């Protein structure tokens, strides 16, 4: 009732001391969360949002209980304060209090570790929300040592760590390229192809738009015949979309670059390269239009 | 890394002292997985950047306060990277000129309360901040720091500006602190409080034990009545702790219109009801105003003061719980209360009308009528406690406490309706007998359930014997 | 001013982990996995524009060539094509 | 991406707006491609009515987003061939 | 620790190789087989198509596999009717 009130008149009625009573309130009802309330997570959401500015004060106390809660025996716990971290880095953002934002990032950069892969995920959400929020000029700890970091974290298996994880490479790899050397995306494109032979869709789309990403960066030579060789060399129940990753490279590359060698890759009597090249074709002509 | 104070220790058998890259710590052999670990933690120049952060830190308590000890202005040595590591010798961290003369004692501890501050005068001053990786052998930050002042005041490569000075030690592997040198007057408590916030919440510190967490693996799984009136029958001393009685100040008037501030002496009350004692805790009439951090460095004087009457109190004589009403300045008395421990603070379901405390005219005549930290202690039920139980006498005395904060004339009629209650000068309550005091404490249970009435706009006698019992033993109802 | 400090002058880190992010070895590395470029304390402690006159009511012409109106005119009026590049600005006076 | 079952209604459009599910979101609700969402869906009848209130027009999910056809889908003009919704027959 | 006695291990390695790559060298290996037994029988029935598949000529007839061809060797009433 408190989030719907808030969403449908505003917070520019509350007193200070109410204000402080309604974050004490909030502070304690997370505090007590026996149950998966996420409407409850949205609610705090809306409220801080709605708060804005004014929570400047009371942003030290949130931190503080938030870190405290991290340091849980549940996963349960870790997972639902990197996830209320992930609501609140838009509000911190907003009064660029950045030294707390970067204290908080430190924090995440040293839990990235952790074992668990739902805790795993939500701490790569909140540091993919505190990028989007920050920018990278001002990001400690620095892209360069963030990313050879979120290298190995490509290799696990689970569904939500792979999905947060290649969500935030591709918000580095289209935003903040320019810290990484080529060697590393090149790295970051050989662990991609292992990462095509996933099960949920958005995360083999997610991977075809880092590949269009990266070859936007690097340049889409090395990343193309790193593709055909994937193409050539799968024989299974995948690589339409490293045909599809393909067409995207060359819709995001100019494909008078790619063409020939995607034609040149036709001569190749391998007798699953050639329906490849013209499944790479029927994408290319789809996603360039006219 | 769990048993490193004691794998890494200083005295050893043979050993070549080595220093590890970019810290402070110290071993004597080469163990590899030791410093693996200890590498890992103080990655990406740890030790530098917490005490980087510490001295800024202290630069910002110290530009909020600079105009309150006459200080013209404060100086960040702007120093070599490498002062940090080096533990051979030392320069100046923290630099104050002054807006006069300053008094100097000699050089003390930090801890040391008596300090005779006229030894001699200068007007510049030093701070030095040392951090230290303690062992098992030698964990004590004191005799370290005291040490170290005089090896770094006395020999000549340590440079200072000043003669006289402070040098601060911080043990991160123990998490201590600690301070000796040079005092002027007002920097001894607004270091200790500045010092006791910055081990409480500082940033880099906060990273330093949270990379020893996560090196560890360790977590934190925690994030009559059954209150605590009725608990303290219950073979467990508990003591209610109040301290919102030290910030008291008397009632009077000038010749005009506007009224002045008598300062009044303050109180702390401590009350046992398995005995029926209460200890007030007297304060000077100097000292409970014109000093700074009324409501911090007063509750903290009164927590130095509870602790040494816990001290010298005994072990039996130690309560073995405390039961303490909702924080308010609780902070520095947990803090205050390492060498008294016996006692648990908490809040149970049960408060007690500790402002009702001074209603007695013994007590108020000897609080009042005074200028010095007597510490006095009377008897709450001081008779009717031989004519009941330990709760029973508790619920009474805190029935009698509930009616004088309703209201004191239907208290005193209750408990003293005649000039035949007059008790002892060392008892609080009024002369009754088995039957006389039950009389007047279901007189005052009366009264009490008529002010409640009165003011919450319901009947008296609507309540339940639980609630109604609850609210004279001082629980929720 | 002399502040030398011994150091431990092995730095374990696995160079398979430093520049690759892969080990080989996995969780039985002998030197700690951390990839950072951070240096050492060894390696810290070791270490009318042809005239050249003045301009009144400047202009840009078709060529792209800022000068006085006056002297834009003289140069429209004196010849159809700028004298910077040799574009062909036709003898335009405009702001 | 298709079957050869599964459809839909064949009847003519309404003012309600087609909805989205997140598990099959971005897709087109014809051709199932991923390209210039351009022209908005709409779902004609009851299917909107009743219980199946801000639904998908897809599998069956709980619908978040706006469903759109794709632009070569209305290059012929598709989009005005009835509502999309799946009935499972 | 017992540096000698570990499991061998060299730097630089890349690791092991995923299931596809293992599964397209042991494809690639057993055409490589196939072919070496072919060239020891020296049958000129075996054909590559220019979409690279096998195909027996004396019999007509594709291949999927390797293994398919292999087992082609019915062939030799086939090849009694093909020799007219
Ligand atoms: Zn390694
Ligand atoms: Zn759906
Ligand atoms: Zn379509
Ligand atoms: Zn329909
Ligand atoms: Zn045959």
């Amino acid at each position: 009732t408190i989030e719907k009130i808030m969403g449908n008149l505003g917070a520019a009625d509350i007193d200070h001391k109410l204000e402080e009573q309604l974050i004490d309130g909030i502070l304690y009802a997370f505090q007590e969360q026996t149950t998966e309330d996420s409407v409850m997570l949205n609610g705090f959401g809306t409220v801080v949002n709605a708060l804005g500015k004014r929570v400047k004060p009371y942003l030290p106390q949130i931190c503080g209980t938030v870190l405290w809660r991290l340091n849980n025996k549940s996963a349960k716990v870790r997972q639902q304060a990197a996830d209320l971290i992930s609501r609140t880095a838009v509000v911190m953002k907003t009064c660029q209090e950045e030294k707390l934002m970067g204290h908080l990032g430190v924090v995440l950069y040293e839990y990235l570790g952790e074992e668990y892969p739902e805790v795993l995920g939500s701490i790569l959400g909140a540091l993919k929300a505190i990028v989007n929020v920050i920018g990278m000029h001002k990001m400690t700890p620095p892209i360069k040592d963030l990313l050879p970091r979120l290298t190995p974290i490509l290799k696990n298996r689970h569904e939500k760590v792979q999905e947060n994880c290649i969500d935030l490479v591709g918000r580095i790899a289209d935003r903040g390229a320019e810290y990484v050397s080529a060697r590393e995306w090149m790295r970051i494109c050989f662990e991609l192809l292992e990462l095509l032979k996933a099960h949920k869709k958005a995360i083999r789309r997610a991977t075809v738009n880092t590949f269009g990403y990266i070859a936007k960066a690097i340049g889409p030579h090395d990343v193309l015949a790193t593709l055909l060789n994937n193409l050539k060399v799968q024989e299974r129940q995948n690589r339409v979309c490293t045909t599809v990753a393909i067409a995207i490279v060359a819709e995001t590359c100019s494909p008078f670059t790619v063409l020939p060698a995607l034609m040149n890759e036709y001569r190749v009597p391998e007798l699953n390269v050639q329906n490849g090249v013209l499944k790479s074709l029927s994408f290319l002509f789809e996603y360039i239009g006219e | 890394l769990w048993w490193s104070p004691t794998i890494n220790r200083a005295n050893v058998y043979v050993g070549f002292q080595v220093q590890l890259d970019l810290t402070g710590i110290f071993m004597h052999g080469k163990i590899p997985t030791l410093k693996i670990s200890l590498i890992q933690i103080f990655r990406a120049h740890l030790w530098q950047k917490i005490h980087e952060s510490i001295v800024m830190d202290l630069c910002q308590v110290f530009d909020q306060e600079l105009d309150a000890l006459e200080i013209e202005t404060v100086q960040k040595e702007t120093i070599h990277p490498r002062k940090s590591y080096k533990m051979n010798s030392s320069c100046a961290d923290i630099l104050l000129f002054a807006s006069y003369k300053w008094n100097v004692s000699r050089p003390s501890l930090l801890a040391d309360s008596k300090d005779v501050m006229d030894s001699t005068t200068t007007q510049k001053y030093w701070i030095d901040i040392q951090l230290r990786w303690g062992d098992y052998d030698s964990h004590d930050i004191e005799r370290y720091a005291r040490a170290k002042f005089l090896d770094y005041t006395t020999d000549n490569m340590s440079i200072y500006p000043s003669p006289t000075g402070v040098l601060i030690a911080i043990d991160l592997a123990y998490n201590l602190h600690s301070a000796y040198g040079n005092w002027f007057p007002g920097s001894k408590p607004l270091i200790q409080q500045a010092m006791a916030k910055i081990m409480k919440a500082n940033p880099a510190l906060y990273v330093l034990r949270e990379r020893i967490r996560k090196g560890l693996q360790l977590y934190s799984s925690e994030p009559l009545s059954s209150q605590n009136y009725g608990e303290l029958f219950s073979n467990q001393i508990i003591w209610f702790v109040d301290d919102t009685n030290v910030y008291r100040v008397t009632i009077h008037k000038t010749f005009e219109g506007n009224l002045t501030t008598k300062p009044i002496n303050g109180a702390i009350f401590i009350f046992n009801p398995r005995t029926g004692q209460l200890f007030l805790k007297i304060i000077h009439t100097s000292v409970w105003a014109g000093q700074k951090r009324l409501g911090q460095l007063a509750k903290w004087k009164t927590a130095e003061e509870v602790a040494a009457l816990i001290r010298s109190l005994p072990v039996e004589e130690q309560p073995k719980q405390i039961i303490v009403t909702r924080k308010g300045m609780l902070d520095p008395l947990e803090v205050h209360l390492l060498d008294f421990p016996n006692i648990v603070i908490k809040g149970s379901e049960l408060q007690l009308p500790f402002q009702a405390c001074l209603k007695v005219e013994k007590f108020g005549d000897l609080i009042l009528k005074a200028t010095e930290p007597q510490m006095v202690l009377f008897n709450l039920y001081d008779d009717w406690l031989k004519t009941i139980s330990s709760y029973t006498a508790f619920s009474r005395l805190i029935l009698i406490l509930r009616a004088l904060h309703v209201n004191n004339d239907r208290a005193k009629v209750i408990l003293k309706p005649d000039k035949t209650t007059i008790t002892e000068p060392h008892h609080i309550w009024p002369t009754l007998t088995d039957e006389e005091w039950i009389k007047v404490e279901v007189q005052l249970k009366d009264l009490i359930l008529a002010d409640y009435g009165k003011k919450n706009n319901v009947n008296v006698a609507s309540l339940t014997q639980s609630e109604i019992r609850d609210i004279i033993l001082g629980m929720e109802i | 001013l002399r502040a030398t400090v011994r150091w431990d002058y092995q730095p374990d880190i696995c160079k398979d982990y430093k520049e690759t992010g892969f080990c080989g070895f996995g969780d039985s590395c002998k030197f700690l996995h951390d990839r950072s470029d951070y240096k050492h304390g060894w390696q810290i402690e070791r270490e009318c524009f042809i005239c050249r006159q003045s301009f009144q009511n400047p202009v840009v012409t078709k060529c792209r060539h800022y000068f006085c109106e006056s002297c834009a005119l003289q140069h429209f009026r004196t010849t159809p094509r700028c004298y910077v590049c040799d574009q062909q600005t036709n003898g335009v006076f405009n702001p | 991406k298709h079957h050869p079952d599964l459809i839909f209604c064949r009847k003519q459009a309404g003012v309600a707006i087609g909805r989205l599910c997140e598990k099959c979101d971005g897709k087109c609700v014809i051709c199932d491609s991923y390209v210039r969402p351009c022209t908005l869906v709409r779902i004609c009848d009851e299917c909107n009515y009743g219980s199946y209130q801000g639904r998908c027009v897809i599998c069956g999910g709980p619908g978040v987003s706006d469903a759109y056809y794709c632009k070569e889908c209305t290059i012929q003009e598709k989009d005005r061939d009835g509502c999309p919704k799946i009935v499972n027959l | 620790m017992d540096f000698q006695h570990r499991p061998g291990g060299k730097t630089g390695s890349g690791g092991v190789a995923s299931s596809s790559e293992s599964n397209r060298d042991r494809r690639e290996r057993l055409r490589q087989l196939a072919l070496e037994t072919i060239d020891i029988n020296k049958d000129p029935y075996f054909m590559k198509n220019h979409l690279g598949s096998y195909e027996c000529k004396l019999c007509l007839t594709l291949h999927n596999n390797e293994g398919s061809y292999l087992a082609h060797t019915k062939h030799q009433t086939n090849l009694a009717r093909r020799a007219a």
